[PDB]
């Protein structure tokens, strides 16, 4: 499992409105 | 090979087996159940509802059981409850289980149930009054498309409690709003506009069958309507059209025995206050002496209701008597009424106020009374709870002679069976008036322990070429096996002592026998018991001595005491043969 | 008193046990003999006498009883001697003889018949599981040269 | 009414609350104004939380406070009464599957068995066939219960992919079923063996263990009824109907 | 012996009953004889090395 | 503004906040402090998904996440979570491989199955096409949709290494698209048919167990 | 009576607790409220040690457990915190449950041992957990179970149906976990291997392997004669 990096990433833009 | 079972072997042994063993017997005779629902049924409704019941939960996971299961369970729980309402002794079957059984029948089938089964389920709700599971029964019913108005009899039956009877009231109501002359006809029927004081006469002469008053249908109807006027308040009970036309019908009637009259007018008129009733006897009194109209202190209210007897003094109205004694204030009062009211005087001996006076003296105390009652001299057929509950309170009184006189003399002759526990307390005391005495034998307290018995089931094991054939002609009329007594541990113990201190120790022998025989009830000490018999019935004094010490050092010391009892009782005995 | 009444010894059941017949009870006998006298225990099938016979008839006189059957937890061949077999018979449960009583009667028989076989125990179950042949979970052999 | 000062702390408390089990000496300690008591304040925290709800919840992430919960616990006697000395916390499901293989078509009997009791499997099955009914013909397959805790499922030979559906939605159903008693999936795993010696019959092991976390009702018999081709009873046969005379009118709505 | 002990059920089971698992006893020979009517394995002994 | 006490710790929060979803039965629990039983742990979590219509629950603490799911949709708020078919909580995915070999050619077809009615697996088989149309020729590998959630995937001649790429692929494939749905892969276990003999088939069973964590 | 304010936070505690060990710094320091430069985090677990003698130092904190070392070795607490079977119960148990089952048509038989990889675990207990759990779903005389040893326990049953096996076998299994979790741990996992026997055809044997992480749960945890001689003898 990729260890998500500590910065904003793509597909975690879901996350943001 | 040489011996083989039949179909009443193999049902006195599933009658014989704790409720444990009804799945392995099943499964080991498993041939007979799988494709024979028709058998399966007979075997249901040959063994008591609990064996039944696991039966039915043991085939669930093995067969696909048909609706037909279930109303043969449904029918033998209800045989149950018909057999204890008729005996006195048994309980009632659980509604939760009756209840339960439905469920899953519905569960299995749905639909496919009959509304006999709903029938059937609504009246083994009855007898616990779960007028919520009645009301619920009807809503599953009526949204799956299936009300009737039996059903809603029989629900009124079951909500007559007096938590919300309204609730039955208005279930009659509707019953009456669909069938308006139904209710009217099972008044009528009680009591038909031609019977009189002169048609009464011929019915009870009975040279001719004359079926004649209340269809049996009429007769449920009426038992319905007894229990919810009973339940009513006395107000509405006589505010109401249908409660005060009852009232007034069934207290002036002949299509029904005595008996049947008792019953229903002692439970509907358990709620009246004396003056009310009163007032109402005098009145139905008066306008039956006038004639029928159709509808659809102490010491002197005692006189003028014997005078209301001895007016028109028909050897039928006996039960007059016995209403007005269960309604009276007390057991003294009753036993001075009975005095006073000395046909009238032959009705004395009839078993039913001799029953209601006992019932009347066991709410409050039936010691002093009852013993008068007895003493009179007046042997007859006592119910049997209420004789185990009078002698269950004599127990506890702790006078033996009383008791043990009271049985020998009056419930051995009249064929008046007692419970379990009943028998337990009259063996009691027995040992300790013999023992006093150091005067019943021991082999008349053996049968005393069998004969006097009464469970709370019913044999229903028919005979094997006995059965209503199928084909041939059936030699002999359907015989029954009397399901063989069986004997507690306490009752056995007592049976031994008995026998012990009567001298012969081989009595107690057959005892032990016959119980572990019959339930295979075997003392945590049988091994020692039985060892200290035999040589008793020898006279080995040390051997018994060294029996003894055996069983402290290898059972332990407590469980010793009993069988040093048991020696000093021996001892007892036998010393007191010698002396005398 | 608290003394009149024995403290008894509903049923549960377990999936598969022995389930003793209402009218009988399974009593342990455990016995002896020698092999060179007994042309063993029993035989299936036939083309000095068998102990396990000879052991029914002793107890079926004994007991007082038509016939009684026993089955034994080792069926030792021919010219085997057992020091102690351990067998269990289902005996009706009304007779009530104590083993000594048993014991000597069937002694009595057997001296009558000159057929030495020996009865070492007789007594009832206290758990009626109990099976000679499946409930026994050891079995001690000795070869002696 | 009782006052305890504990280092960072002050708590007020009943003497009913503190003296719940008198005998002990944590309540002997206190008969019947500001008391003192060494403890921490969050043992104290615990051990009031406990004789507030009668349940105690020790501190699993801090080992340290775990110990003096325990330490006073016991040192004032009221452990023994907290923890004496319905479902089991752990459930452990077992499937044992016998698959028979032709080419490219696969049969397989499942029996699945449960580690306790209380298990509805009636509800498991229930669950089951209205999951299969909509999907494939009952022609195919079957499922009813055998045992208090067990069940049985089987079907016949037929596709791979068909019967890889049918178990996975088994297996799934099982999981739901499961779970839906507060249980959750902690582990599982899988074992195939070799095909019998002569025969073509595979004996699949699959386990699942579940850690404790926390209307319309149809006829079904339990064992069911195959069907051949054509019925042999009318249509409405299972229906019973009183009779029309009989029938009485409506008590309830709706 | 052992061949039959092979093919030997453990003490008494039954199991569920449907429709397909019937099992006929209608064998066409008598119901005395029970020789050659046990159930029995094929013994198959494994090479040696 | 309200506030909500839990078993040790307290919150406050708004009542827009707290009535965004006003037919549920957790906003009928505050009619216009309060005082919860549940855990803060379990409090923080739905809270959060109230302030700011989030939700990721963790994995690794399945205790937690057992309780914040029953908490929540004993209080009507799951729904409202995981808005529709309804996605179960936990699903599990089959694939089995069944390997063959007639006249010295080996093939072998994969066959995935979903617990689940929800899952779009005409997407899986897109992506599936898209990353195998370049490692190989379609000549070779076939892959459609048997029926709803349920596909299929054959190769017929498939060197080793080449087997050993699409297997790999797919499995990628399957459990990208399967978390990326809104799940999160909790255990993968498989097994083997050890068949020294001569055995017909071979059969390679996998079998994977998705937690919802997400949404999408 | 003592009041001892730390950096952050306010504590009462009593004079004797304080002097335990009068020899101490701390006794020297106390000398019949005061402030202390240690952190208030770092005096409760000093505290507590005092209170109970129990000083189990934070693993996850390890600043908090350098601090705490740091501090109690300046005032010489160390050596009496950590002066110079169950000993400790494992941060990690594996356990292997290796069983031989026979498989015929619709019969079953198994011989089942369970093993741990570490002493401790109260295994007479589990081998009455299975009794119990047993007795009541099928014979004793099908099936024996005791422990041959320590850390061992067995589980004979002779040849059985199958539906029962199967309710044995997982009964059996949900004891086992039932037993290690409930004595102070959680399956972190659990894998299987299977072989065949060497000699018998229908016969395989199982190698259960579960590998159990440390997870301190809420509740309380804990932390005949063979015969030899026929004829008589002196």
């Amino acid at each position: 499992r990729r260890s998500r990096r500590v910065e904003v990433e793509p597909g975690d833009g879901i996350a943001l409105g | 090979a040489s011996s083989g079972y039949t179909f009443a072997d193999f049902l006195r042994r599933l009658e014989r087996s704790p409720d444990s063993h009804m799945a392995p017997l099943y499964h080991e005779h498993r041939e007979l159940f799988v494709r024979r629902h028709d058998m399966f049924a007979r075997v249901i409704s040959s063994v008591t509802w609990s064996k039944g019941v696991a039966l039915v939960a043991a085939a669930g996971y093995t067969q696909a059981v048909n609706v037909t299961i279930y109303r043969a369970l449904l029918a033998r729980m209800l045989l149950h409850n018909r057999h204890v309402r008729q005996c006195g002794a048994g309980s009632v079957v659980p509604w939760s289980a009756a209840l339960r059984t439905y469920s899953e029948a519905i569960a299995t089938h749905g639909n496919a149930v009959p509304t006999r089964m709903t029938l059937s389920a609504l009246r083994l709700c009855t007898p616990a009054r779960q007028w919520v599971a009645a009301i619920s029964l009807l809503m599953l019913s009526q949204a799956n498309d299936k009300l009737t108005l039996p059903m809603l009899i029989d629900a009124a039956g079951c909500c007559a409690t007096p938590a919300a009877w309204e609730k039955a009231m208005t279930l009659l109501g509707r019953f009456h709003a669909q069938s308006l002359q139904v209710l009217p006809d099972s008044i009528q029927s009680l009591r038909p506009v031609g019977t009189s004081a002169s048609t009464v006469d011929a019915a009870a002469h009975a040279l001719l069958p004359r079926s004649e008053g209340p269809t049996p249908e009429q007769k449920h109807i009426l038992t319905v309507i007894n229990k919810v006027v009973s339940a009513v308040p006395w107000q509405v009970a006589l505010s109401n059209e249908m409660c005060r036309s009852y009232l007034t019908h069934l207290v002036a009637s002949t299509t029904l025995r005595p008996t049947e009259k008792t019953a229903s007018l002692t439970t509907a008129v358990q709620q009246l206050p004396w003056e009310a009733f009163v007032t109402l006897m005098k009145t139905v009194t008066a306008t039956v002496q006038e004639g029928s109209q159709g509808v659809l202190l102490l010491s002197n209210s005692i006189i003028r209701e014997g005078v209301n007897l001895l007016q028109s003094e028909p050897e039928t109205a006996i039960p007059f008597i016995t209403t007005i004694l269960h309604k009276l204030p007390s057991a003294e009062a009753a036993a001075l009424f009975l005095s006073e009211a000395t046909v009238v005087a032959a009705a004395i001996r009839h078993p039913v106020v001799v029953g209601a006076l006992l019932k009347r003296c066991a709410d409050s105390n039936s010691w002093y009374l009852a013993a008068s009652i007895f003493k009179s001299t007046s042997p007859t057929a006592i119910p049997c709870d209420v004789a185990s509950d009078l002698v269950i309170q004599m127990r506890r009184a702790n006078q033996a002679p009383l008791v043990v006189d009271v049985l020998q003399k009056y419930i051995v002759p009249s064929r008046t069976k007692l419970t379990e526990e009943a028998i337990e307390a009259a063996l009691l005391c027995v040992l300790v008036h013999n023992r006093a005495l150091a005067g019943v034998h021991w082999i008349s307290a053996l049968s005393w322990a069998t004969d006097l018995l009464e469970e709370g089931v019913e044999s229903r094991i028919l005979q094997t070429g006995t059965t209503p054939s199928v084909g041939g002609v059936n030699h002999e009329d359907p015989t029954v096996l009397l399901r063989k007594k069986t004997l507690s541990p306490r009752i056995l113990s007592l049976l031994i002592y008995i026998c012990v201190n009567a001298g012969s120790p081989r009595g107690g022998l057959f005892a032990l026998g016959y119980a572990r025989t019959v339930s295979k009830t075997e003392l945590e000490l049988s091994e020692e018991i039985t060892a200290l018999l035999y040589c008793m019935m020898y006279d080995r004094p040390r051997e018994a001595e060294s029996i003894i010490q055996h069983a402290v050092k290898k059972h332990g010391e407590y469980k010793g005491k009993y069988l040093g009892r048991l020696l000093v009782a021996s001892q007892e005995a036998k010393g007191s043969a010698l002396r005398n | 008193d608290a003394f009149l009444y024995f403290p008894p010894a509903n049923e549960l059941y377990v999936p598969g046990q022995q389930i003793i017949p209402p009218g009988l009870t399974r009593y342990r006998v455990d016995v002896q003999y020698q092999g060179n006298d007994f042309d063993g225990w029993w035989k299936s099938t036939t083309r000095r006498y068998h102990a396990r016979t000879v052991l029914e008839e002793a107890l079926a006189v004994a007991l007082d009883v038509n016939t009684v059957r026993v089955v034994a937890g080792v069926i030792p061949e021919v010219g085997v001697s057992v020091r102690r077999l351990c067998c269990h018979v289902d005996v009706p449960s009304h007779i009530e003889l104590q083993p000594r009583t048993v014991i000597q009667r069937a002694t009595m028989w057997m001296e009558k018949r000159q057929q030495p076989l020996a009865i070492l125990s007789y007594r009832r179950c206290k758990n009626q599981d109990f099976h000679a042949r499946h409930s026994g979970l050891r079995r001690v052999y000795v070869y002696r040269i | 009414r009782a006052v305890i000062n504990a280092g960072g702390r002050r708590f007020e408390t009943l003497f009913s609350t503190l003296h719940r089990y008198p005998d002990t000496p944590f309540a002997q300690l206190f008969p019947l104004r500001e008391f003192f008591l060494d403890v921490t304040p969050h043992v104290f925290e615990y051990i009031l939380g406990f004789l507030r709800t009668n349940q105690l919840n020790l501190p699993a992430e801090n080992l340290q406070i775990r110990a003096e919960v325990v330490y006073s616990m016991n040192q004032w006697g009221l452990l023994e009464h907290a923890f004496p000395p319905k479902l089991p916390d752990v459930c452990v499901v077992q499937v044992c599957d016998h698959m028979q293989h032709d080419q490219g078509v696969k049969r397989h009997a499942l029996t699945i068995t449960y580690g306790a009791d209380g298990f509805q499997l009636r509800s498991l099955i229930r669950r089951v066939r209205r999951d299969l009914e909509r999907q494939l013909s009952s022609t195919y397959w079957q499922c009813y219960q055998t045992n208090e805790r067990a069940a049985f499922f089987v079907t016949t030979k037929v596709a791979n992919g068909t019967a890889d559906l049918l178990t996975t939605s088994v297996t799934q159903q099982l999981v739901e079923h499961t779970e839906s008693m507060g249980y959750s999936l902690a582990s599982s795993y899988v074992t195939l063996s070799p095909d019998v010696v002569h025969t073509s019959v595979r004996m699949l092991i699959h386990n699942f263990t579940f850690r404790r976390s926390r209307e319309t009702i149809e006829a079904e018999p339990n064992i069911p009824t195959m069907h051949v081709g054509p019925r042999r009873e009318p249509l409405n046969a299972a229906e019973s109907i009183p009779p029309r005379n009989e029938r009485a009118v409506n008590i309830w709505t709706v | 012996a052992l061949r039959r002990a092979a093919m030997s059920p453990g003490g008494f089971s039954t199991g569920a009953v449907t429709e397909e698992n019937f099992q006929p006893k209608a064998t066409g020979e008598s119901h005395r004889v029970t020789r050659g009517k046990a159930p029995k394995v094929t013994m198959e002994k494994g090479p040696s090395n």
